[PDB]
């Protein structure tokens, strides 16, 4: 702010002001609020809580069976070298 | 030498972009592949 003498800035907005209204009042709000609809315990989703496999491992079962059977052919006898 | 092995279904595909397609067209696919079945170590026989 600058004040300049001799033209000085009025020393106030004075008493000639026009009170325009008495509408100043905010009427307090008084209220009762009830949000009470029956609630049912459940919601349907496509899927909740699953941690789906991105790849599975290979998996398997097992079997064996049979017996011990055989047809054989042997090497001929040979002269013994030494000993 | 390097078999197609996706670990996820369809990760890999065989592609054919046709120039002309007649009525009742189709691709007849043929595959050679390896895949795991299972093994254990027991037998007996007494007589």
């Amino acid at each position: 702010a600058l004040i300049n003498p001799q033209f000085p800035y009025a020393g106030p907005v004075p008493i000639p002001g026009p009170a325009p209204t008495e509408t100043m009042p905010l009427l307090n709000y008084r209220v009762e609020g009830r949000i009470a609809g029956i609630q049912q315990a459940r919601q349907f989703m496509p899927f909740l809580q699953g941690p789906h496999r991105a790849v599975a491992e290979q998996t398997y079962h097992a079997i064996g069976t049979g017996i011990q059977m055989g047809q054989t052919f042997n090497q001929p006898l040979i002269n013994t070298q030494e000993g | 030498d390097k078999p197609i092995y996706t670990l996820q279904y369809g990760n890999v595909g065989f592609v054919v972009n046709p120039k002309t397609v007649n009525q009742n067209a189709r691709l007849l696919m043929g595959y050679e592949y390896f895949t795991s079945r299972t093994e254990l170590v027991n037998a007996g026989t007494i007589s």
